[PDB]
């Protein structure tokens, strides 16, 4: 699915 | 009577309290800028913290090589670390990064292992997975989301900075979840240790309202936004849905056009992810409940 | 109550981070100024030079600034100005990154791109033509000749780091591009703290013109890539009286040394940084130096  | 760190992970936070200007009730939102940090984000306390208590767990130990999947500040956060450290690091995460990223992760010594797009993270989570299946002795996950050691060192430095700079007065905390370790430690140490009753504030897109949903008994619709480094469709392990008071919900041409007025507005420099934050803390700020309360808003990143 | 009322108080304070692959036995220790509201050591002299122009009288309500802009100062001020409720104006090459123009209008400057054939020139000269169409309105900071640029790092720069050695720096090597720097904490220490510390600029190889003119050799300005450095001139806030020594670094080792701090010790610097450390380990391989505390400072990441 973000980018953390 | 000596302030020389031993090497750049020792540098984390004490990051500044800046009062805003243009937003909220009478001088009542102010932020703290976590892009004056080592690798110019939030995560390198979690980056510095997790290692830190890895190589004390004995988890991680000289030889032994870093394995994690993440296309965010995390990576940046745990190579510079592991480059300070003298650790060999493997950052899985997919083909959509930044190329300026690519350059400044592999200058940072990562062997960047890329992914499709198409999988999203899952992909590059898998990817990690099955590096460390691969050989497990050779190889450590921090996992970043369910490791305690991301909400334990908010608990211990990023709070108390809060408690110790707003000399005790802060009423309220508005905070993005990523991983949720942030809100999370925070909020443990200024309820629990300084024992005092702030209202927790969690912000989250509207794009993808996971938290609201989960709390509210609904459906979960996770959803595509832009605010990079907040909702990722799922509620994290170190979230702790019990010490959040509150859910706010911004979307992404709000949080872009919020983090734009920091810039132009108040010479603030941060995030997509800290605009999303201030447009939370503004909308509580010119209510009556909040009119008379200080409140304390995490900027994550430059 | 550490609060500060507008982002331009949150200058300073920045790090001590020594080195485990430079110097010998830990005598290298870095001071990492991108750790700064803009991410330079610019900050502190955009906010201190607003500051200092404000008790002057010189700086009021409704005065805009105007200021030609080829790097970090121009970011600094843009965002003090921001903070501090001033329009700004920036004269800049039209060959200038998309990336610093959408920043600075970001930051909410004006910015008007001059002819990219004349270069910084053409940017100076812009800049000027604008002041002296309206005096009453337009004011313009000066960062090569206004004292309030080293008199920031007198005041701070310097203090913190005497305060972080506990007054055990024994060397300051810094890059110099207004002087301000060097300048500032060298008259910090040795005045106001009474150390006699070596103090060392540093300048491209392919640019040495402190060198040159203290040395009573023809002054040869050159083309090199150390950013921040090597203005070619003998800026007016460089004092010559408190060098003493300078180090030449040429570009591949400036871009070598950073892309080494990077790998080796997790230190993202600009190649002015890098330059910097170059200076730095070579003096710290030698005998005069080998027993001697050395301060870095890196001017940006
Ligand atoms: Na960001
Ligand atoms: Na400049
Ligand atoms: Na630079």
């Amino acid at each position: 699915e973000f980018s953390i | 009577s000596m302030a020389i760190y031993a090497d750049n992970s020792y540098s984390i936070g004490n990051t500044p309290l800046v009062r805003l200007k243009h937003f909220g009730h009478n001088g009542n939102v102010v932020v703290k800028i976590e892009g004056r940090n080592p690798s110019y984000s939030v995560k390198c306390r979690i980056g510095a913290n997790m290692v830190w208590q890895a190589e004390k767990d004995g988890t991680l130990t000289k030889g032994k090589e870093i394995v994690e999947p993440t296309s965010g500040n995390t990576g940046i956060a745990l190579a510079y670390v592991a480059a300070a450290r003298g650790y060999k690091i493997t950052l899985t995460m997919p083909e959509t990064m930044s190329l300026e990223r690519k350059r400044l992760l592999c200058g940072l010594g990562v062997n960047l292992v890329l992914t499709e797009g198409a999988k999203g993270m899952k992909g590059a989570i898998a990817k990690a997975e099955e590096i460390v299946a691969s050989d497990p002795s050779r190889y450590v996950m921090l996992k970043q989301f369910e490791n305690p050691a991301n909400p334990q060192i908010h608990r211990e430095t990023t709070g108390p900075e809060i408690w110790k700079d707003t000399d005790g007065k802060v009423d309220v905390v508005v905070a993005g979840v990523g991983t949720g370790g942030s809100i999370t430690g925070i909020s443990r140490a200024i309820k629990l240790d300084f024992g005092k009753q702030i209202t927790s504030v969690a912000v989250e897109p509207v794009e993808s309202p996971v938290i609201s949903q989960t709390l509210a008994g609904e459906e979960v619709k996770p959803g595509p936004h832009k605010i990079q480094g907040i909702g990722a469709g799922f509620i994290p392990k170190n979230l702790d849905l019990s010490i959040i008071d509150r859910v706010e919900t911004v979307d992404s041409d709000t949080a872009l056009a919020t983090a734009r007025r920091l810039m132009a507005e108040e010479g603030i420099l941060a995030g997509i992810s800290s605009g999303a934050a201030v447009a939370a803390a503004d909308r509580l700020a010119k209510l009556p409940e909040f009119a008379d309360k200080l409140i304390v808003v995490i900027l994550p990143s430059a």
